[PDB]
């Protein structure tokens, strides 16, 4: 039978103090705490996740603090799933990213087997979507999760306070399923806020934590009779959870009461110290540590695939959850399309032929294109990428994968519904609004309208990686899109006679170049006419060398420095996601 | 308004006594009543309250003689009784009756010695 | 014994006058709760358990009419309910506090009381409630320290703030929606001991509670259980148990009794302008970190604008690059204008909403005194963006033109500021009524006269210029640089139909129609969070 | 709560001035007393609200607020001001009294 033992943890002002519990095989432990007893910092503690101090033997091997990862599992409260996906492929994808083995089949059966153990099979095929419109429960999703934690096969689970957020039916069967797995061979450690009467007796052993001291820790008989000795006997009907809570907590509504609760909390710890409880999970320890019969520790399944298996495992499961959202891509591929047609309600032609509003109107588009493409790309990156992200940064601490992987599979995917959008917006509003009208051209305008718009989705797309909150990175990107099409742009400053610092900053913004070849295609080979103040340039080619002198023999090279901007971008985009990765 | 107070006098331990205070000059019913002695090495202390009838006139006491005295009012003849029982342990002071403990003590007597 | 119990079990604030009572009888509620009947009189505290609310709404939210169509009968001290009588007689503390942070408990229930009391009160009065209600509710050491959700009080305290500021008044009536909602243990029993209390004096006290953990439910009273909207019990809680025990349901030992019979299934409109005034002035003037990003966003984009357009040095600015300069002058302060009004808005949706709901103003003194809170902050705003800019640019020298761009810069920036206002008080969610704003804004935008000519446009971008501020604002700016210089360069453009006058009227005007739009908003539109 | 009050005695004469402070252990947000007990024995409350004054009190007697600390300032003294001097908090139950000051001439 497997065991697990920690003996004298701490961690380090002081969050643990001298924690010593003991488990094994076949039973479940759950451990209660108030806001600053540290169970969460205990589980992330066993889970592997700022010295740390104490020993961790399983199955009698102690196991160094980067072995951790490969043998327990640590389940989360937050249940960061994908909507627009189903239960079985969600599963198989989860598999695919922790196993390799070769054809379907087995994945399909460790699928089928890690369902049918959490009654996971009627909901196999249904969408998982949100609970309050259509789609599985919270219990559903819950269980979706623990067989996702499960497929890896393992023995040791940790649970930081599964029923935190669903109802009382839903917690009581949520604590039943945790029992169940546990009778199955395998170790359950839990936490819990305020369980119900009806779980005392289905834990196989209760730990009390306070202010990070191990408090109690034993048979929830052996906690009532220890509790009884004391001097507290739990009175009828009063939910021995909440008693032995109240009797272990430190009520901070004043400075005497303080004091009171501290010397109490002292007293039943000392007690515990010296009670026969912790001797024997003491003497249990060191036995089955020198016992030499347990069998080795038990780890995952696999190894884990290359990075390009990965890769486009991820790959896939973006590409089918956008793709099944008819909402996603609807935005995705319009969101260019409306901000053509708004302008075009207003232009409804270039009046090219007459200089009251000629240059006026050309400079306008160009101006509001160069300005909104990014502005839409930071749309379709904030409204889209944060439910990536967290999952991202959910699966990452499990060992599946890394969170530059998502990225980058993430900006391939966004690639394409990207370049279908902007061809869909120029080949609709080039031709209405009566711009040079050409086919080279019309490819030229459609390119230097796309590389904006990848440009501003990969600078949002790295400012979600450094910032959380996604309206501050709207505002950021919003207002950097608006200041490079003010400064890098030559339309409202003349490049040429702007201040030094204002030219350099120039040079730095894909707007600049972004203008530059937006003017040479579209003010080249046409002519003008008013039948002195604004009518000496009757040739585009004048107003070219007054905006951007020598941009017509530098078209290659700002396609090219657009097009290195972009990778650029994503190389900054994979850093950031590397610091996030470490900083988190 | 006027705090008088009376009944102070000689009782070793072992026996029992009872002051008066002789409120005049507002309505007794709508007032709390405290009694607050002072002992001549201590500098002051709250013994007990005795709440308006909004409260029922219920009663409070300290945790220096919890027990053993009893503070009540003849709501006819607006006269606070301070009975003390197994008094003169270290309870010999000037024992004073005063109106209003949570809005600041005011309207304060003269004091009974005992 | 485990609970603090060395307190005062005095009652400071009493509530004089007749007793009030409450009598449901066959209440039926779809759209859950059926044949619900009981009676609860003064004196009694009635704490409703179990599975109770239907939907958005709750049991008490059905006792007092909110909410989904009633068919039983609700009275109200031996009247029938109505929406006058509830607000009369009853009081409400939902579970989410609405409170000012930069404001103390004293200041908050001071400015609750002079907004609440009738105008026959004199001042000593009012201080007098105040220190009664902050007396009876244990928070004389909380007086003086702020509310803030910022360091501020803690949860107990802050719910006790709640508590304060809807009995100021004296109710006869209150009830409460989860009070003990995120507090810990030892702090909910003592606001269940403080409201046990509340209810030992004359007025009668409704609690919704879901799961008392075997501590509050031993304070009780009296206890409603109900499950699936039906109830099963009504009473004592001390006897529920044996309730159970005489009918084949027996309690077993150590199980909590509610868990387990759950699982087993005057003053004045003007009085009431300067109150509000005054109280968004002493809560909006000591947040410094709002108005220091404020105040880093207007200098920030004022010194990039002027040393994007540096007007000194070897090069002047050419008519072209000035006329750019005065259409980004005007058009790149909406955005983050928008963005802090429609936040500040959606910030205070719920207090607003709860305190129209409860009574205390009509809707008419909060619209001036919201604007002339904002007065003086936009004021500031607008000195830090326009006075150094006009001299980084090297524009018109004089006094007379600087100061006419500066009034026509500050009354484009007010529009742009109320018709933030009216999309916030138009729109319930804070995302459509950021769309709504970024749409209007960007068709002002393009209907301004530097992209599109003002002579491109048909028939709807005309008159959307015509009623655009931005266009009216760069065509002033236009007037107050080139005119008397000089006009020919006016006219060849048209920005040279309008005199000067009629554009300050015309913005004024547009600021008066945004204006009324913004009221009609908070007059018949529900300002749900 | 715990009042110290400072000095225990203070000596001084006519046309003098006089500050005696009160230091609370925790906060009371200003709600202080200050009593007067004459020699004789009775006692009468001088200010209430630590800022405020009773009716019938003369108008010399001050109370002010330095940080944690509270002070009673009782300007042109006078032979009638010979007498027992006490803090007293009444913000958090029970209410608790001062050290004391003994105002000599
Ligand atoms: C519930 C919370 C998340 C809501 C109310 C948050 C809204 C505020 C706090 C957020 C949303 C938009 C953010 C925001 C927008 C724009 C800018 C301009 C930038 O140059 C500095 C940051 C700054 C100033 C930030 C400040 C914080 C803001 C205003």
């Amino acid at each position: 039978p497997h065991s697990l033992g920690i003996l004298h943890a701490s961690y380090s002002r002081q969050i643990l103090k001298d924690v010593s519990l003991y488990v094994e095989s076949g039973q479940i432990m759950c451990i209660l705490g108030s806001s600053g007893s540290g169970k969460t910092t205990l589980l992330d503690a066993m889970s592997g996740r700022g010295t740390f101090l104490g020993e961790v033997y399983v199955n009698g091997r102690a196991l160094r603090r980067e072995q951790f990862q490969d043998c327990f599992s640590y389940v989360l409260q937050s249940d960061t799933l994908l909507s627009s996906l189903t239960v079985r492929e969600t599963l198989h994808y989860t598999a695919l990213l922790a196993i390799r083995r070769g054809n379907p089949g087995s994945f399909q059966k460790k699928v089928e087997a890690v369902m049918a153990e959490l009654s996971l099979s009627h909901v196999a095929d249904r969408l998982i979507g949100n609970y309050s419109l259509g789609g599985i429960s919270t219990g559903e999703r819950r269980r979706v999760s623990i067989a996702a934690q499960l497929l890896q096969d393992p023995k040791v689970m940790l649970f930081d306070e599964p029923t935190t957020g669903l109802d009382c039916m839903t917690a009581n069967q949520i604590v039943v399923l945790l029992v169940e797995l546990a009778r199955r061979n395998r170790i359950v450690v839990l936490t819990i806020h305020q369980p119900r009467s009806e779980l005392f007796q289905l834990f196989d052993k209760i730990a009390i934590l306070s202010f990070g001291e191990l408090i109690f820790c034993g048979t929830p008989a052996e906690m009532l009779d220890f509790f009884n000795d004391c001097g507290y006997p739990c009175p009828e009907h009063s939910n021995p959870f909440d008693f032995y809570m109240d009797l272990t907590s430190v009520d901070t509504q004043s400075k005497e009461r303080e004091i009171e609760t501290s010397k109490r909390v002292q007293m039943i710890e000392s007690a515990y110290k010296k009670s026969a409880i912790c001797h024997k999970t003491l003497k249990n320890i060191e036995r089955m540590k020198h016992l030499k019969t347990l069998p080795m520790v038990p780890f995952k399944t696999k190894d884990s695939p290359g990075v390009f298996s990965k890769l486009g495992v991820l790959l896939r499961r973006v590409t089918r959850n956008l793709v099944r959202n008819k909402l996603a891509v609807i935005t995705r591929l319009l969101q260019n399309l409306i901000m053509g047609l708004f302008l075009l309600f207003f232009v409804l032609r270039v009046r090219s032929n007459v200089l009251k509003g000629a240059i006026q109107d050309r400079v306008g588009l160009l101006y509001q294109f160069v300005g909104a493409t990014p502005y839409t790309g930071m749309l379709n990156a904030v409204n889209l990428f944060p439910v990536l992200r967290a999952v991202s940064d959910q699966e990452s601490q499990d060992g599946l994968y890394q969170k530059w992987q998502m990225m980058l599979a993430y900006a391939l995917h966004v690639l394409p519904f990207s370049v279908v959008a902007t061809m869909i917006f120029s080949s609709v509003c080039y031709w209405t609004l009566g711009l040079h009208p050409e086919v080279a051209r019309f490819g030229y305008f459609s390119a230097a309208l796309l590389a904006p718009h990848l440009i501003g989705e990969f600078l949002t797309l790295v400012l979600l990686g450094i910032v959380q909150n996604p309206n501050i990175v709207n505002s950021v990107v919003a207002l950097l899109s608006i200041a490079g099409v003010l400064v890098g742009s030559g339309f409202l400053r003349n490049i040429q006679e702007m201040p030094i610092p204002f030219k350099i900053i120039s040079y730095f913004t894909f707007q600049k170049y972004c203008s530059e070849i937006l003017v040479v295609n579209e003010f080249y080979g046409l002519n003008f006419t008013c039948g002195n103040p604004m009518c000496a340039f009757t040739q585009g080619i004048q107003f070219i060398e007054k905006t951007c002198p020598g941009a017509t023999s530098r078209f290659t090279m700002n396609f090219l420095i657009l097009y290195s901007f972009i990778p650029a971008l994503v190389i900054l985009g994979i850093v950031v996601f590397k610091i996030r990765d470490h900083l988190i | 308004v006027k705090l008088v107070e009376s009944g102070g006098g000689l009782v070793q331990p072992g026996g029992s006594l009872r002051l008066s205070c002789a409120t005049s000059g507002f309505t007794f019913s709508e007032f709390f009543m405290e009694w607050v002695r002072q002992p001549p090495g201590k500098r002051l202390e709250w013994v007990a309250v005795s709440r308006n009838e909004a409260n029922d006139y219920t009663t409070d006491y300290s945790a220096s003689v919890k027990g053993r005295f009893i503070v009540s009012r003849d709501t006819s003849q607006n006269i606070l009784y301070l009975q003390m029982n197994a008094l003169r342990a270290e309870d010999t002071a000037i024992y004073y009756c005063a109106r209003d403990a949570w809005m600041g003590f005011d309207y304060w007597g003269q004091g009974t010695t005992v | 014994r485990l609970f603090s119990s060395e307190s005062d079990n005095s009652l400071y604030f009493t509530y004089s006058g007749q007793p009030n009572t409450l009598e449901v009888r066959d209440l039926n509620y779809q759209v859950g709760i059926q044949n619900l009947s009981f009676k609860v009189r003064s004196g009694q505290m009635l704490a409703i358990i179990g599975s109770s609310g239907c939907g958005r709404a709750s049991l008490l939210d059905v006792i007092t009419g909110r909410g989904k169509i009633k068919s039983g009968q609700i009275w109200i001290n031996g009247q029938p309910s109505s929406p006058q009588l509830v607000r009369k007689c009853v009081a409400h503390v939902r579970q989410h506090n609405q409170l000012l942070p930069n404001l103390t408990v004293r200041e908050t229930l001071a400015f609750i009381a002079q907004m609440r009391l009738p105008r026959t009160f004199s001042q000593a009065q009012r201080d007098k409630r105040v220190e009664d209600v902050i007396a009876e509710l244990r928070l004389r050491q909380c007086a003086d320290t702020r509310v803030g959700n910022v360091r501020g009080l803690s949860g107990g305290e802050r719910r006790r703030v709640s508590i304060g500021v809807q009995l100021l008044w004296n109710p006869g009536i209150l009830i409460l929606d989860e009070p003990t909602s995120g507090l810990d243990s030892f702090t909910a029993h003592n606001l269940v001991k403080t409201l046990s209390r509340l209810a030992k004096g004359n007025r009668l006290v409704l609690i919704s509670l879901h799961q008392p953990r075997s501590d509050i439910f031993r304070l009780f009273d009296l206890v409603l259980l109900m499950t699936s909207g039906t109830p099963i019990y009504l009473g004592a809680a001390q006897h529920m148990v044996q309730y159970f025990t005489a009918i084949g349901y027996p309690c077993p030992r150590y199980s909590n009794p509610a868990d387990f019979y759950v699982d087993l299934t005057m003053p004045g409109a003007v009085q009431q302008f300067t109150t509000l005034i005054r109280r968004q002035i002493s809560n909006d003037f000591r947040d410094l970190p709002t108005l220091l990003i404020h105040g880093a966003e207007a200098c920030l984009m004022s010194m990039t604008i002027g040393f994007l357009y540096f007007g000194h040095g070897s090069i002047q600015l050419s008519f072209m690059d000035t006329a750019a300069l005065l259409f980004m002058i005007g058009a790149l302060i909406p955005f983050n204008v928008i963005l802090d009004v429609i936040s500040k808005c959606y910030s205070e949706r719920a207090m607003l909403y709860y305190e129209l709901e409860d009574g205390l103003y009509t809707t008419g003194p909060y619209f001036f005194a919201k604007i002339l809170g904002e007065l003086p902050e936009h004021c500031a705003y607008i000195i830090i963006y326009g006075m150094p800019t006009y001299w980084l640019a090297n524009l018109r020298p004089g006094l007379q033109p600087f100061l006419l761009h500066f009034l026509l810069v500050w009354l484009v920036v007010f529009c742009c500021r109320i018709m933030a206002l009216a999309a916030a008080a138009l729109l319930p969610t804070f995302h459509m009524a950021s769309f709504f704003s970024n749409a209007l804004y960007n068709s002002f935008y393009l209907a301004g006269g530097f992209m599109i000519n003002l002579s491109s446009l048909w028939t709807v971008p005309a008159w959307i210029s015509k009623v655009s501020f931005l266009r009216w604002c760069f065509e002033g700016l236009m007037k107050i640089q080139f005119s008397r210089r000089g006009d020919k360069i006016l006219s060849v453009m048209e920005l040279d139909s309008y005199p000067l006058y009629a554009i300050y009227l015309i913005v004024i005007g547009l600021s008066g129609g945004f204006m009324v739009l913004y009221y009609v908003s908070l007059r018949f539109i529900k300002q749900k969070p | 709560i715990q009042m110290t009050q400072s000095p225990s005695s203070l000596s001084a004469s006519l046309g003098e001035r006089v500050s005696l402070t009160c230091r609370a252990s925790q906060e009371i947000s200003g709600y202080l007393s200050w009593l007067q007990q004459k020699p004789d024995g009775t006692i009468q409350r001088l200010i209430y609200a630590a800022f405020s004054l009773d009716s019938g009190v003369p108008k010399r007697f001050s109370g002010s607020r330095s940080g944690s600390d509270y002070s009673l300032t009782i300007s042109s003294l006078e032979s009638e001001d010979l007498a027992h001097y006490y803090c007293l908090q009444y913000a958090s139950y029970p209410c608790t009294f001062g050290g004391g000051t003994k105002l000599e001439i």
